[PDB]
């Protein structure tokens, strides 16, 4: 009975509509984000969308400023909004102060406006959790989770949406200075995350690829391909 | 006339509770009960006996004598905890 | 008609019901009446033994005000803590 | 008052006869019962 | 409805065009037909009936007959019972029809 | 039963429910006694620490150089109508450069209290004060409870087990008005000792006294200041 | 029971029962009569002392709306304090706009009306309180109106509100307050007011008068103690 | 109680709001945290809590700089405990900007005590998080425990968290007003290691402490393991 | 239950307002739109075909909101007018802050954006009108866009809203054939597949409307087909049935 | 059925709003009746002065309330729900005459009343005014005009009318009585407003118990007839 | 799904806002209503009978102008009419003021219903329990229009609204030719009301308007007492 208003305390202090709203988060696909040294990467898994319809308006990577970028998990609905919201905060901090916007500062914002959501009745709260990354800080590579709570933290490798358990226990399990010394293996090592949750062939991983000074490159399909070979390759040598 | 209530105990009482259940198990002499009973926030005594009854079970299982203190975490996440995000929040 | 016990029947109830025990002159029925809305004449009862009751389990001598607010409490299965907001 | 009832008729107190034992399930109000059988040195009724 | 205790689930769609002419043969085997029965246009006569509206309409097609005092049926009698028994009851109120584009 | 919800329902048997109960939220706070002579008007408080090594909770607020309160309720209620007399004893400085009379402020106090007893959209100020001050007219002892009715006494109690404190100060109401500064603080130690269980006892250390008197302003003492009033005080029988 | 939670629902009988309820609340108080003389209006109120620590005209339930208006309230006292401050802004914006002395009458109406506006709303309660104005003025003679938690308000040549009305009524019938003058006439209020006095469910009470008319020049102002007095005493040799 | 508890603008019949009490079950959820209040300054230790090793240490906040005078400790809502560290470091430099001095951490406590008090009180729910403020001020070393009903109250040594009260228990019995920093800190190190369900290392804790004359200090993986060696 | 408001979240995490809403659009009547290589067009069903009901707007399910986009209509009426009313003042809010047209997706994400913002906020109901959108714009040409709603949409290049719309769907998926699709074509698989998503036989022209986009000369004319090229449509489709019986 | 009852702002199933229907009968509150009749020049209401207390003063109880000079109302139901109505009646005649120059026609008066009646009865902010409003008063062209106008905000005009508890049977009676067609004059239209509120009633009607109020096409001023003329008509109409 | 026919601003399980079809089902409870549209004019007949001779059948009007060219008839409450009226009145004036021409009848339909929809999206405004039926003369062609508390509005060449409106409708399609005019268009109404009236039909109990091009106007009682007769 404690669970119908999201400004009520539970008996043992629990606000239970933004667990709810976080078990929305996880009936999205998985998003997996791993940071390098010179590198970041959003390994996103696509939903095999129909045959009669147009993949061009179904983006989930999507780019908040010129080098920051971020997945979702959740209703579309919802990550539509926050991510134009996230857009003109960005654009406005460079307007305020003219240093580009920093990762760190866009997250915060994000967090922010999703606890502004969930701190009274009459407002629903943003069932999306976002993967933001960037290179914003200026020679640092850096990697964010907003839960849709409002809460945000900072991960090396992190996964969110549909089997997230599984890819978080294989990144804790084979995240490594050494698994990431280069950007080939960075990418390699978000293949093989994706692999195990999102069993499909190609145009089922999208991913998308950030180097520092750069700009986003959204992965085309014959790059995956090339790294499922190449990983295929490890695999059939390690047998 | 009278109208006792058997509310759910507190720390005090729920280490009083681990300690009467737990005289006849076969147990290490460095396990922190004030810990468990802090695992178990609210718990009735029923629940710290099965608590007890699941340590010395797991101890059982692996050919060990000795319950540890790891069983009896154990123990406690499979009788309270079972029946991540969601803690996400709090810190 | 039985009606439920006013303030003055009350109090009139927690005298009848303490004549027995030693009650201290200090105690205010009037008081007592008032902190017991909506207590039948049994709960009045119960509220003059509880105060006995707590005051035989201090060892006093003697019954007090305090007493039968206690007793009062416990009537109705009540516990008071002093709340860390109450101050 | 069974073993000590001198307590309370030299203070003309009445003690309650009943106690209503309520709680959660398995917060040992039944445990409670049994140890009062086990040392009440008086008639005890279980009524079932 | 879990296999073990259902182990089957058998669904009966209402009868299609040659299902309708099946059951209109079937029910119209003991009545009088005219020379110029043609069952097949009947069955055309009564999309997404049912079973028992196609047994009805064979009852309501001999019961102009027996109004008329006669014991063969005519096609006339099947086109009007088809219409009889296939009646249905609209919202009869444009209002709320309108409410949904 | 089904009227026990809104401040804004009415009991059929003529009641309003939930200002009882924020009435009782008083009876939740420690017992605080204030009384009044021909010229000081004291109030003394009894402090409860949560913990043993965590200081005793303040329960006697400074207002004005002549407006002084004791608190036993809700601290949020208790510090917003602090707030509030604040507000008003500055604004009254400001305006007519004279000190805000203490019947004038506690009848703003009632007006202020009033609202939320009868509107929807927030709870009664669930706070008894003991208002004491000086004035043109001498010392008052006002205390307001939560139903924003407020009463003016010569020796008024309230709090938890303060039944003890108000019996004590109507059986020593007539010595009160020819009495000196020590003699009435005396006195509402004495009531407020009443209040104690038998094992408690009157310390240094959760007792705070403030008088405001003729030439004396409003002055708090916590710790080794209540030290001198709290020697010489005849031991509890 | 399901039509009486709030204020502006209907009874399928058609009353509202917030308001029904709030009189109730007026019922459970004390007594309070006001009666016009042939030349004022004097008003006096059993206020109860309900512990002896108060300080004897603690919390008075007569209030000076104006000059020359007095309230006479009996109920919720916090209600009862409110309603005298909206009179008095009501009184002084009348003053203010208008530059003279608002008419008894326009200020029992706007008054009522402010009442009558608490009954309308769900967000909001009736009043707890009953209050009866009382005024005397050479222009429009000796006026006294009583207003309960409905809103509603007629003059009264004498009324009571509180727990002992019906007595209070009784007794003032047999007064012929349309020839009297303000004098007396205190006197027969304290002795009416100490009939209708339990005594034995009620601890103590203060007696508390008030009055205005020609004697009082207009105005209205708490009685004298120097003939408050002897009104106690003609109450008193009253035997009840 | 279900129909006395679903507000804070609802009354008890005891007078509780049975929605304060809540947000005080809220904090109960959160990892411990222990300040110690002594003559050479205050110290500050929690249990980090670790969920997953590719969570940087550091994301998660703790301990915090309010000022370079105070710091806080949390426990409890992540979200409501941001808001009022966010809180009492925009008050602090609006003191600092008006008055050109430190606030004193009573002020500082005060003013993030009336944030927390604006429960329902029209301008929500109580902020469901307990904080520590400790800090030396003109007044000395100082620590400051804040409730979610805005009651706040000087403490010589508090514990919050989850094991408060056994972690509180344990403080009682070691602390005294003599003590030093270094034991402030061996106490509290060796009050964690007792409550905390796994082993004490330096990657489980962060330690903090506000001394007189030096800054807001929050020990580093080096002094951490330095710290811990002993006990 | 967890259907109270919209603002409230099932245990599961699913607005159970925002579904309800979306299931009570295939109460709409049918709506279909095919994109073709040299235009798109969209095809609508009327529901109402009362003989004292006269057709006087001839668009009462496709609306022209820009001088290059129009939209198909399915769901509530009033939410209908009030979201086309919006569209229309959005495109001519972008026409006069850039003075080009629309892009035709920016105008379906300001719809969408509207429609999330109502399921989002407390004391209001979801929008339970469903459109389908087509324009032409210099970016990427024809588009057919679908709007949920949940505000959630999506490109397409042929989809069907209303009564039976899994059937038409699924239809089309089968016998669509990507990027070899000229306009006539597309009106041909539009009438044949409005022919058996509608229980009603024979296809009447007055029960059918039909819109078609074209780029012409750079001028984006927005066509309603009249009765009489309907009329032709469906006695092409008659013959082609005629025809496909033959081998039978 | 039974459940929509609660708020003024739910349609019932069969399509009732049962809160102005509990209005309507929360008229009846106030035992009293109130009958009007129009003349072929002059509009006569009447209406009982209950005065169950000898310390009441009768001046005060009147319910015959004056809007303007030549508009007069009499208002059964809640008395402080009437007296309401007639303020806002009162300030939308002063407010129509300072607006447009000539007074307010009735008709158009508590058309304006019962326009805030309607808008009270369908945003559901505050219960509607249980009181029935009776108008009266002389207008060019068009004679004497006598309009009831009720909460539900149904205004219309009317020969005779009644409202109060002993609302049907009175209307009965004139149902009876206007369908003779006679000399509708002032002694015969005070008459008939007598005999039809004596014979609903079955009361002697005592002099001080009738309060009587007229407006005429010879002297168009709303004027309460006091003891005298009251007693006249009375005698008048016993012989 | 007794549960969710309560509120306004929620969709039942099947997606109905249950109080629309609650105040439709208010709408035809009403007085009953018919609109022809002719091809030369547009006719509005509606029933207006009082309870007795004790109400001035002349001091409301059911049949009200909007503007020289627009007429109004409905079916359902009176008080919620007026405000109907009023607000179409102002949306007529308004749309003048800005385009200087007579309000378009289907413009003038358009904006009347959302304003009728206005009051169908929030909590705590109740849906307006009155449908209109809207006459008009546009660039030399009859409108008629019905607007409904649902805010959705069509083109009714002729229909019947209120009690018995069922019977109405099937009289039409009858006796209901596309190529009458004026005067057919009148005596069809009237027959239209005659088999939806309880009562002999006088003069003052049924008030009819025309809407040709010379505009709208409500024909007086004796217009009515002629046409009657014709037809009686
Ligand atoms: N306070 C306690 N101390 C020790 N053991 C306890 C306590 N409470 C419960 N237990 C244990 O829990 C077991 C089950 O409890 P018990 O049978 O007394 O339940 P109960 O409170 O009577 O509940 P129920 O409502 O099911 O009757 C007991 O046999 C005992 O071992
Ligand atoms: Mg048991």
């Amino acid at each position: 009975s404690y669970d119908r208003a999201i400004t009520v305390f539970s008996p043992d202090g629990h606000l239970f509509q933004v667990e709810y709203a976080q078990e929305a988060v996880k009936k999205g696909s998985t998003a997996v984000g791993v940071r390098g040294r010179d590198i970041v990467v959003l390994g996103v898994e696509k939903k095999s969308v129909a045959k009669l319809q147009d993949e061009r308006t179904v983006r989930k990577i999507c780019a908040l400023d010129d080098n920051v970028c971020m997945a979702f998990a959740g209703l579309t609905a919802d990550a539509r909004i926050v991510i134009n919201r996230a857009r003109v905060e960005c654009q406005s901090h460079r307007l305020t102060v003219e240093d580009p916007v920093t990762v760190e500062y866009i997250t915060r914002y994000i967090a922010s406006l999703k606890q502004r959501y969930t701190q009274s009745n009459g407002r629903r709260p943003f069932g999306i959790s976002a993967l933001i990354v960037g290179f914003d800080f200026d020679g640092t590579p850096r990697l964010y989770q907003t839960d849709p709570s409002g809460t945000y933290h900072a991960w090396k490798a992190n996964a969110i949406g549909r089997g997230a358990k599984s890819v978080r226990e294989f990144l804790e399990k084979n995240y490594t200075d050494e698994a990431i010394e280069t950007d080939d293996l960075t990418i390699k090592l978000v293949i093989k995350a994706l692999l195990e949750v999102v069993q499909s062939g190609g145009k089922n991983i999208e991913l998308a690829v950030m180097r520092r000074d750069q700009s986003l490159k959204i992965l085309n399909p014959e790059e995956i391909e090339k790294y499922v070979v190449e990983i295929e390759k490890e695999k059939e040598e390690n047998e | 006339d009278r109208k006792i209530e058997f509310s759910l105990p507190d720390l005090e009482g729920r280490t009083h509770i681990f300690k009467i259940h737990a005289r006849s198990m076969s147990v290490e002499r460095d396990i922190r009960f004030e810990l468990l009973a802090r695992l178990c926030p609210n718990s009735t005594g029923a629940e710290i006996r099965s608590v007890c009854t699941e340590a010395g079970m797991f101890a059982i299982r692996a050919r060990r004598k000795i319950a540890t203190e790891k069983d009896f975490l154990e123990a406690v996440n499979k009788v309270i905890k079972s029946y991540t995000p969601r803690y996400m929040t709090y810190n | 008609e039985f009606p439920m016990p006013n303030e003055e029947a009350r109090a009139r109830i927690m005298q009848i019901h303490s004549r027995k025990m030693n009650v201290s002159p200090d105690v205010n029925y009037e008081e007592l009446a008032r902190c017991t809305d909506d207590f039948n004449g049994a709960q009045c009862k119960a509220v003059c033994v509880e105060a006995g009751m707590i005051a035989l389990r201090r060892g006093a001598t003697e019954l007090t005000h305090e007493d039968y607010m206690e007793g009062i409490l416990e009537v109705q299965a009540k516990k008071k803590a002093n709340l860390q907001y109450y101050a | 008052p069974l073993l000590h009832p001198e307590r309370f008729v030299n203070l003309g107190i009445e003690p309650p006869k009943g106690v209503l034992l309520f709680g959660p399930p398995g917060t040992g109000k039944t445990l409670c019962a049994r140890a009062v059988a086990n040392r009440t040195d008086a008639c005890f009724i279980r009524v079932i | 409805l879990r296999p073990g205790r259902i182990d089957r689930k058998i669904e009966f769609p209402p009868p299609n065009e040659e299902a309708r002419l099946d059951i209109l043969k079937i029910h119209s085997r003991k009545m009088n037909l005219t020379r110029g029965i043609n069952l097949r246009k009947i069955a055309e006569l009564m999309p997404g009936a049912s079973g028992a509206e196609v047994k009805g309409v064979c009852t309501e097609a001999g019961m102009y007959a027996l109004r008329e005092r006669r014991v063969h049926v005519t096609q006339e009698d099947f086109e009007m019972a088809v219409a009889k028994v296939m009646q249905k009851d609209s919202e009869k109120n444009m209002s709320i029809k309108k409410l949904w584009k | 039963n089904q009227y026990d919800n809104d401040v804004t329902v009415w009991s059929p048997q003529g009641r309003i429910h939930q200002i009882e109960y924020a009435m009782e939220a008083v009876k939740q706070g420690s017992a605080t006694v204030g009384l009044k002579s021909k010229t000081h008007a004291v109030l003394v408080a009894l402090k409860r620490a949560q913990s043993e090594l965590a200081a005793h909770q303040k329960k006697i607020l400074h207002v004005d150089n002549h407006i002084g309160i004791s608190i036993a309720g809700l601290t949020a209620d208790a510090r917003l109508l602090c707030n509030f007399m604040r507000q008003e004893c500055l604004d009254s400085r400001f305006v007519f450069d004279r000190p805000l009379p203490v019947s004038r402020l506690v009848s703003l106090i009632g007006s202020k209290t009033q609202i939320p007893t009868q509107r929807y959209g927030r709870r009664p100020y669930g706070v008894g004060l003991l208002i004491a001050g000086y004035d043109d007219m001498g010392p008052h002892i006002f205390q307001t409870c939560p139903s924003a009715n407020y009463f003016d006494c010569r020796a008024m109690s309230i709090g938890a087990r303060s039944q003890s404190a108000r019996t004590y100060l109507e059986r020593h109401m007539s010595e009160f008005m020819e009495c000196n500064l020590n003699e009435l603080v005396k006195h509402g130690l004495r009531a407020l000792r009443e209040t104690l269980p038998a094992e408690q006892d009157l310390t240094t250390k959760n007792v705070s006294i403030g008088i405001v008197g003729k030439d004396l302003e409003f002055t708090i003492y916590d710790d080794d200041d209540v030290s001198p009033f709290l020697e010489g005080l005849e031991e509890r029988p | 029971t399901g039509y009486d939670l709030s204020a502006s629902t209907f009874s399928p009988d058609g009353r509202v029962f917030q308001v029904e309820y709030a009189m109730k609340a007026v019922e459970n108080s004390s007594t309070a009569i006001g009666i016009r003389c042939k030349d004022g209006v004097v008003f006096g109120v059993e206020k109860l002392v309900l512990s002896k620590l108060y300080e004897e005209g603690s919390n008075k339930r007569l209030f000076n709306v104006d000059r020359h208006v007095g309230m006479a309230v009996a109920g919720l006292l916090a209600d009862a304090r409110s309603l005298a401050d909206i009179a008095r802004e009501e009184a002084s914006n009348f003053r203010s706009n208008f530059g003279y002395n608002i008419p008894l009458k326009h200020l029992a109406d706007r008054v009522a009306m402010y009442v009558h506006a608490y009954t309308l709303y769900s967000a909001v309660r009736p009043f707890g309180c009953s209050f009866m104005l009382g005024s005397y003025s050479v222009n429009d003679g000796a006026q006294l109106y009583m207003i309960d938690p409905s809103g509603v308000s007629y003059g009264y040549w004498g009324c009571a509100i509180g727990k002992a009305r019906q007595a209070a009524k009784t007794e003032i019938e047999k007064l012929q307050m349309k020839e009297m003058t303000c004098r007396d006439i205190v006197k027969e209020v304290a002795k009416i007011i100490y009939i209708v006095h339990d005594e034995v469910k009620d601890k103590a009470f203060e007696l508390e008068l008030s009055w205005v008319g020609e004697l009082t020049n207009g105005r209205h102002e708490i009685v004298p103690k120097d003939i408050r007095e002897e009104a106690e005493k003609y109450a008193k040799e009253s035997l009840k | 109680r279900s129909e006395y508890d679903r507000g804070v603008n609802t009354f008890s019949p005891e007078g509780r709001l049975f929605q304060v009490e809540y947000a005080i079950e809220a904090i109960k959820l959160g990892s411990t945290a222990i300040g110690i209040q002594t003559s050479e300054g205050v110290c500050l230790a929690v249990e980090k809590r670790i969920t997953s090793p590719l969570m940087e240490p550091s994301s998660i906040e703790k301990i915090v700089e309010i000022d370079a005078h105070i710091g806080c400790a949390m426990s409890g809502l992540i979200k409501d405990a941001k808001t009022l560290i966010d809180k009492a470091r925009v008050e602090t430099q609006n003191h600092w900007f008006t008055y050109n001095e430190t606030m004193t951490v009573e002020s500082v406590t005060q003013a993030v005590s009336n944030l927390a008090l604006q429960f329902g009180e029209e301008d929500s729910r109580p902020f469901g998080v307990a904080l520590l403020f400790g800090g030396v001020d003109e007044k000395g070393p100082q620590l400051f425990h804040m409730d979610p009903s805005g009651t706040f109250v000087q403490c010589d040594a508090r514990a919050i968290g989850s094991a408060s009260e056994g972690a509180q228990s344990s403080l009682q019995e070691v602390y005294h007003k003599s003590m030093t920093l270094k034991e402030a800190i061996k106490s509290s190190l060796i009050i964690l290691k007792q409550v905390m369900e796994e082993k004490l290392n330096a990657t489980n804790i962060e330690l903090a402490t506000v001394q007189p004359g030096q800054n807001f200090h929050m020990f580093t993986k080096e002094e951490l393991e330095e710290v811990i060696k002993d006990i | 239950r967890y259907d109270s408001r919209t603002t409230i979240f099932s245990p599961e995490g699913r607005l159970y307002q925002v579904e309800y809403a979306m299931e009570a659009i295939g109460h709409a009547g049918t709506c279909l739109g095919i994109l073709a290589n040299d235009g798109v067009l969209l095809a609508a069903e009327r529901r109402n075909i009362h003989k004292l009901l006269d057709e006087v707007f001839f668009s009462e399910k496709i609306y022209k909101l820009n001088e290059d986009m129009a939209c198909s209509v399915a769901g509530i009426t009033s939410d209908a007018n009030v979201l086309t009313n919006e569209l229309r003042l959005i495109a001519q809010r972008y026409l006069l802050q850039y003075q080009e047209p629309i892009p035709c997706e920016q105008l379906v994400t300001a719809l969408c954006d509207i429609k999330q913002a109502y399921t989002q906020f407390g004391g209001k109901r979801p929008f339970g009108v469903s459109l389908l959108y087509i324009g032409w714009d210099k970016h990427y040409g024809f588009q057919l866009y679908q709007s949920d709603p949940s505000g959630n949409y999506g490109g397409w290049k042929a989809t069907c809203i209303g009564n039976n719309s899994a059937a038409a769907v699924s239809m089309l998926k089968q016998d669509y054939k990507e990027g070899e699709m000229t306009l006539k074509s597309a009106l041909a698989l539009a009438i044949k597949v409005l022919n058996k998503t509608m229980d009603v036989s024979k296809l009447s022209a007055e029960k059918v409307e039909i819109a078609t986009l074209t780029r012409e000369n750079g001028k984006t004319v927005i066509r309603v087909l009249k009765q009489k090229e309907v009329e032709q449509l469906i006695k092409k489709h008659e013959e082609e049935e005629a025809k496909a019986e033959r081998e039978k | 059925s039974a459940g929509f009852d609660r708020h003024i702002t739910i349609f019932s199933p069969e399509g009732r709003l049962y809160q102005v229907e509990y209005a309507f009968k929360a008229i009846n509150q106030g035992g009293l009746t109130s009958v009007a009749v129009r003349g072929k020049d002059c509009a006569v209401i009447v209406t009982q002065k209950k005065v169950p207390d000898k310390l009441l003063d009768s001046s005060t109880v009147t319910h015959l309330f004056k809007i303007t000079e030549n508009i007069g109302c009499v208002m059964t139901g809640m008395t402080a729900d009437s007296r309401s109505q007639v303020q806002r009646a009162r300030y939308e005649a002063a407010n129509w005459k300072y607006k447009y120059g000539y007074e307010i026609p009735v008709d158009m008066l508590c058309k304006r009343i019962a326009d805030i009646s309607q808008v009270y009865t369908q945003n559901a902010e505050m219960r509607p005014l249980g009181c029935c409003m009776i108008l009266i008063g002389i207008d060019e062209e068009q004679g004497p005009q006598v309009y009831k106008c009720d909460p539900a905000g149904y205004y219309c005009g009317f020969k005779a009318t009644a409202a109060g508890v002993k609302q049907t049977e009175s209307t009965s009676f004139l149902e009876k009585k206007v369908k003779k067609k006679f000399d509708w004059t002032f002694e015969q239209t005070v008459e008939t407003a007598i005999t039809c509120l004596s014979t609903v009633l079955s009361i002697d009607f005592k002099p001080s118990e009738i309060e009587v109020g007229v407006v005429t096409v010879e002297n168009p001023k709303f004027r309460i007839l006091t003891e005298a003329e009251i007693d006249a008509h009375l005698v008048a109409l016993a012989e | 799904e007794r549960g969710y026919s309560f509120s306004l601003t929620t969709f039942s399980p099947s997606g109905k806002l249950v109080q629309i079809e609650y105040a439709l089902a208010a709408v035809a409870g009403g007085a009953p209503s018919v609109g022809i549209k002719a091809a030369n004019g547009v006719v509005l007949a509606t029933e207006k009978k009082q309870k007795s001779i004790l109400y001035d059948e002349r001091s409301v009007h059911k049949v009200e102008p909007i503007t020289k060219h627009i007429g109004l008839v409905y079916s359902g409450m009176g008080p919620d009419y007026r405000v109907l009226v009023h607000r179409a009145r102002k949306l007529a004036q308004q749309y003048y003021l800005v385009y200087q021409e007579p309000i378009p009848t289907a413009q003038l339909v358009q904006r009347v219903a959302s304003v009728m929809q206005e009051y169908t999206q929030s909590g705590g405004v109740r849906p307006f329990g009155v449908s209109l039926l809207i006459c008009g003369w546009n660039e030399g062609r009859p409108y008629l229009f019905q607007s409904d508390p649902s805010g959705a509005y069509f083109a009714w060449k002729a229909t019947a609204m209120g009690k018995n409106y069922v019977n109405g409708k099937t009289f039409l399609e009858k006796r209901y030719n596309e190529d009458l005019e004026l005067e057919d268009a009148i005596h069809t109404a009237i027959l239209t009301l005659k088999e939806s009236f309880e009562g002999q039909m006088t003069e003052d109990n049924i008030e009819v308007g025309i809407c040709n091009e010379a505009g709208f106007r409500r024909l007086t009682p004796t217009e009515v007492k002629d046409y009657l007769a014709a037809i009686a």
